[PDB]
């Protein structure tokens, strides 16, 4: 079970809706690929700490408490799961 | 020392390049560049069969344990994997881009080296024949490939006197040897122990070079080798003997301790391209180029 | 000594075990569907594919002559092959499934076979005259045994901890000792391996501790001895149990593979410290580890993937220049203005 | 009244990694505060892990996990090996 | 006392020892006559170990015996 | 057909930062143009410095005997001029840079930055040269064996 | 018997008993294991060696002999991962890197 893509899977109208939630009127063209790159970098920096907590706990299932703790170390405290 | 002529092996369309005896007294084919390998004999010139059908001239042919299995170092940048009783192209070796000068089966009969000129030297498999490695064999074109007594060392010659003893298992040679000449070395080889290598320094002084020190033992005299391709031979049949090839229509046979002129044998009509030696009997051939087109057998 | 990634083998999946000859030329990859894939190093090719069986081929062993393998499976047949054309000479359909086969190194009519439950009994090639190796206790149900290096003795190992030594064919009880595991609780044995120079050997115990002994020391100990180990190896940080151990090409660098994490650990015989931890694909589980005898490159078998781990000669090749030493600043020295030995060349 | 510092150990490590290189007092105070800072961070992450698993014991396992969390990439890939080598030499 | 040690090379060695010595003192004597440090010179009687914390009478050693040795890199 | 029968007839500080990493820059790698060349196990970036042409300074006249030395052992086929005043050798003892080849698309040029100890041949970069690309310089003073795109197949 | 320090038993340079006392008397946990101060002393030693190597290199490269904090500032901010470790740390008496933007300079 090997996967190939879905870095393109975050679509073009989804980034458009996120920007129009942010209060943005008019968007140029390269913002799509640049935003895909930024999102991939941030998700790598969260999944590293989540997987490290999991492998230390001697399990095989990423629990939501570990995502909350990884975001706690990043400096973005999340409320509403633990 | 009264080595006398016995036979004559004529019947060539182009120049003869080499003679190399069988390991145990079997055959001596017409290893020439005439698109012809006629299986001639070593005892009486016994003609066996005709193995031909080439595109260009063969620089030298390899040899086998039964003195049958060949591979052609022809000048058409290709190599077929030959057999005596087949007459069929098994595979084709590709990876050269110039004259295929030399190729060998090791004494363990499991390697096919193939020397080149623009340093597209590839060591091949006998069975499969898959592309493995380009080797930076020198800074110059290669003029000799050889395997030692056991088969872990590869000597190779240069145009400035590089005696690089290449490793078979790793691929990094050990020791660099030199002379004060700038020698375009036509041929180097091993010994029955692998420690003494006879290079080609072209001012009528050919030296037998040591393994570790890189010195010479005994620097010979009286020979003629300044431009033309001449092989290098030694004899273990009776006592110590030194046999080589010539240029002035003679046969060079001497002894090691003497370094003298004690025997030269007239009978040729060209620059001697090649002599060779036999382990148990004093059966010695002596080949020459297009102005002779014969291979004259000699025997005491 | 291996330090890189250097490549791997995506040739035939479902790899299970391998070993080498004396020379280190081929690679007998054991497979799940009853196959032995043979791959070459210096030509990087697959010469012969012996489709032996359909069942999981468990054990393998090369002989000295370079002609005679021996294997077994859940097919439970003590097979044999030859590398010329795949000639199954003999076929011993036997009960009690097998773990390990082992020749005598030079008297290669005699092979040594470990069953599932009872004692290892020395089989042969031609006749069925198996030589019963008498184990006293027989209640342990997993007893492993082997030769020494030269085939001069037979070393054994139970699951209680008692070690017995017999002569290679006439079974002289010459050495007897129980291992000094813990204080009140001993442990079992899972493998004992041997070198190619010397008679040092390792004791793969099951309290996560490798113990190392020498042959001369236990022959001095003999019957009712307490041999102290040359070396005690473990890894207290990661708390790791062991799967398969081996030796170096000289018996200096112990290569023990993990059983949890897909990692190799390498020690020294003399000092006894770790020198390097190897790594690979972090999402595998490793089973078999092969050491190469004359050139230190390791093979690692997990998930059908076999990897080649060399060190690339990053120092450099130095074939051309033992001469030509380097001067850093522009050093100038421009003032200057200007048959002894007869060794048998035919030897 | 006797304080505590790491001056002699920075002396020893500097004289191992360089033959004849002196060090002023300002840089010595900098290295003292540096080692106190790194020690506090690693022990903090170790204590948070030992509370999240509901264990009650800082072993070396949690120190390894804390170093692997806290140091970015290549520096972690050297430091883990150095620590494992030190413990394995400590045993025998 | 004049004891002998049968090492791995047959080096049947002579010493100036007494019935009132320890083990480390004998090993330091072999250190002083040869140069080999005392971390390995395992004197062996009937296939066993002799500890470096005993005398020469804590194992019933008869004088002018012939002992054994196994080399051991306990420099570690 | 035979060849056997035929006879054989701010800049200074970053530069010293590069000087502190000569083992760290490259390793002696090959190139299939002729024998060796120089590759990299890294990506050589823009304005990254590589190598300095050092060795043995020939005087004004000593090249007129060095050309005779070239006929004994065939020693130096690796030339690069310092200036009208001097030439630098790299054959007896000196710079091991004698395996930097040339293809007719050269990825480096020659530049001179002068120290107190004289003019020095200094190499920098102007682009991100990637991993394994052969470094080779234009000569501007035997055909080549590279097989390059839009290649002159000569020396200069 | 004799008394070997726990530093020289493990082949280190930093102390071990001091680290063990600091772990027991900081209330980080209730029970400190055996290998933990050894492993942590090794980690601190490697980090101190890694920074002092680059500091000594810069100190040789400015023709001085000692190390003053300008060399520590340069050897930390010219690096690539120690910059990420010491991201929010001001070294006193440090100064900044020589950095000028592009378009300020005349053509
Ligand atoms: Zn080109």
């Amino acid at each position: 079970k090997v996967l190939r893509d879905n870095i393109q899977g975050i679509t073009k109208p989804a980034i458009r809706r996120l920007a129009r939630r942010g209060g943005v009127k008019r968007i140029s063209g390269l913002i799509y690929e640049e935003t895909r790159g930024v999102l991939k970098v941030f998700l790598e920096n969260v999944i590293r700490d989540a997987v490290t907590y999991t492998e230390h706990a001697k399990r095989k299932t990423v629990t939501a408490m570990d995502v909350v703790y990884a975001l706690k170390r990043q400096g973005r405290t999340l409320y509403g799961f633990g | 020392p009264n080595y006398a002529l016995k036979f004559t092996l004529a019947g060539h369309t182009k120049a003869v390049s080499s003679v190399k005896f069988s390991p145990n007294g079997e055959w001596l084919a017409s290893s020439s560049a005439d698109k012809l390998i006629k299986i001639w004999g070593a005892y009486d010139g016994k003609f066996e069969k005709t193995i031909s059908g080439h595109k260009l001239g063969i620089s030298d042919v390899a040899w086998s344990s039964d003195s049958n299995l060949l591979v052609s170092a022809s000048d058409d940048k290709t190599l077929k994997i030959w057999d005596v009783s087949s007459g069929k192209c098994l595979k084709t070796l590709k990876g050269h881009s110039n004259y295929v000068f030399c190729c060998n089966f090791n004494p363990q009969s499991n390697l096919i080296v193939s020397g080149s000129f623009d340093e597209s030297v590839r060591i091949w498999d006998v069975k499969t024949g898959k592309c493995l490695k380009t080797l930076p064999a020198h800074s110059d074109p290669v003029s000799a490939v050889h395997f030692n007594r056991d088969g872990s060392l590869i000597v190779s010659s240069s145009y400035d006197g590089l005696c690089r003893i290449w490793d078979t298992a790793s691929g990094q040679c050990l020791k660099t040897l030199i002379d004060d000449d700038n020698p375009p070395v036509s041929f180097v080889k091993f010994s029955p122990n692998g420690k003494y290598i006879l290079a080609a320094t072209l001012d009528n002084t050919l030296k037998l070079w040591d393994y570790s020190k890189g010195k010479c033992l005994k620097t010979y005299t009286g020979h003629k080798n300044e431009k033309y391709c001449i092989f290098a031979n030694f004899s273990v049949t009776g006592g110590k003997w030194i046999v080589s090839g010539s240029e002035d229509n003679l046969v060079y046979i001497w002894n090691l301790q003497t370094k003298e002129i004690v025997q030269k044998l007239q009978g040729h009509t060209d620059v001697v391209i090649s002599t060779a030696c036999h382990p148990t009997e004093n059966i010695i051939a002596s080949a020459a180029l297009e102005n002779d087109k014969t291979i004259k057998l000699w025997k005491s | 000594y291996p330090e890189e990634a250097d490549g791997t083998l995506d040739c035939i999946s479902m790899a299970l075990t391998c070993t080498f000859n004396r020379w280190g030329t081929l690679l007998a990859v054991g497979c799940n569907d009853g196959r032995i894939v043979i791959w070459d190093f210096l030509t990087r090719g697959i010469a012969k594919i012996i489709s032996a069986h359909i069942h999981p081929v468990c054990s393998l062993c090369w002989s000295r002559d370079g002609h005679k393998l021996v294997s077994a499976s859940t097919d439970n047949i003590v097979s044999q092959w030859d590398v010329l054309s795949g000639d199954c000479d003999q076929r011993f359909r036997f009960p009690s499934p097998i773990l390990k086969v082992q020749y005598h190194p030079r008297d290669q009519n005699k092979v040594l076979v470990c069953p599932m439950k009872s004692a290892p009994v020395m089989l042969t090639l031609s006749d069925s005259k198996h030589v019963v190796l008498p184990v006293d206790d027989d209640s342990d149900l997993n007893v492993v045994a082997s030769f020494d290096r030269r085939g001069e003795y037979i070393y054994t190992g139970n699951a209680k901890g008692k070690i017995l030594v017999l002569k290679t064919d006439s079974q002289d009880l010459v050495a007897s000792f129980r291992v000094t595991t813990g204080t009140s609780n001993t442990t079992a044995i899972k493998s004992i391996e041997f070198a190619r120079k010397g008679s040092c050997f390792l004791i793969n115990t099951a309290d996560r501790i490798i113990r190392v002994y020498d042959g001369r020391e236990i022959l001095t100990c003999g019957r009712d001895g307490e041999p102290e180990p040359m070396q005690k190896l473990q890894d207290l940080v990661n708390r790791t149990p062991w799967k398969k151990c081996c030796f170096s090409g000289d018996g200096e660098y112990i290569v023990a593979g993990s059983a949890r994490q897909h990692a190799l650990y390498i020690w020294e015989k003399s000092i006894g410290n770790l020198v390097k931890i190897l790594h690979g694909t972090r999402g595998e589980l490793l089973l078999d580890v092969a050491w190469h005898p004359v050139r230190p490159i390791i093979a690692s078998i997990s998930s059908g993937v076999v990897s080649i781990w060399a060190q690339n000669q990053v120092e450099n090749w130095s074939a051309f220049a033992p001469d030509f030493k380097e001067l850093d600043e522009n050093v100038e020295y421009e003032e200057r203005e200007s048959e002894d030995e007869e060794v048998d060349v035919t030897s | 009244t006797r304080k505590e510092s790491y001056a002699i150990y920075v002396y020893k490590v500097l004289k191992q990694v360089h033959p004849d290189t002196g060090i002023s007092s300002k840089a010595m105070s900098i290295m003292n505060s540096f080692v106190n800072d790194v020690f506090e961070r690693i022990a903090g992450e170790a204590s948070r892990l030992a509370h999240y698993n509901k264990r009650s014991t800082i072993t070396s396992r949690e120190i390894q996990t804390a170093v692997r969390l806290l140091l970015p990439g290549e520096l972690a890939k050297h430091a883990v090996s150095e620590g494992t080598k030190a413990v394995t030499c400590y045993t025998s | 006392m004049q004891i002998f040690v049968k090492t791995l090379t047959g080096k049947t060695i002579t010493l100036e020892v007494e019935p009132s010595d320890t083990i480390e003192n004998v090993k330091a004597k072999i250190q002083d006559k040869e140069g080999i440090p005392p971390d390995q010179q395992r004197l062996i009687f009937a296939g066993k170990q002799l500890e470096d914390g005993r005398t020469l009478s804590d194992y019933n050693i008869q004088k002018e015996s012939t002992l054994h040795l196994v080399l051991r890199l306990r420099g570690c | 057909g035979s060849a056997r029968s035929e006879p054989k007839m701010s800049k200074s500080s970053q530069y010293r930062k590069m000087k502190t990493e000569w083992k760290s820059n490259v390793y002696l790698a090959r190139s299939r143009i002729q024998g060796l060349g120089l590759y990299a196990a890294r990506d050589i970036e823009k304005h990254t410095m590589v190598i300095e042409y050092i060795g043995t300074i020939i005087r004004n006249e000593v090249a007129n005997r060095k050309e005779k030395l070239y006929e004994s052992q065939n020693r130096g086929v690796y030339m690069f001029r310092m200036d009208n005043d001097h030439v630098i050798d790299a054959t007896l003892t000196g710079g091991p840079a004698r395996y930097i080849n040339h293809s007719c698309a050269p990825n480096c040029v020659a530049e001179v930055v002068t120290f107190e100890r004289g003019h020095k041949i200094i190499i920098s970069s102007s682009r991100r040269i990637q991993k394994g690309e052969e470094l080779c310089y234009d000569y501007k003073f035997i055909p080549c064996h590279c097989g390059a795109v839009n290649c002159r197949k000569w020396m200069n | 018997a004799k008394a070997k320090t726990r530093s020289s038993r493990a082949g280190l340079q930093f102390p071990v008993g001091r680290v063990h006392r600091l772990l027991r008397k900081g209330n980080y946990a209730e029970r400190v294991g055996a290998g933990a101060p050894v492993y942590l002393a090794a980690v601190l030693e490697y980090l101190t060696a890694e920074i002092l190597e680059l500091a000594g290199n810069a100190a040789r490269d400015n023709k001085k002999t000692r190390i003053i904090p300008r060399h520590l500032q340069l050897a930390v901010r010219n690096d690539e991962e120690l910059n990420k470790l010491l991201g929010r740390v001001t070294i006193a008496q440090g100064g900044v890197l020589p950095n000028i933007q592009s378009v300020l300079l005349p053509k």
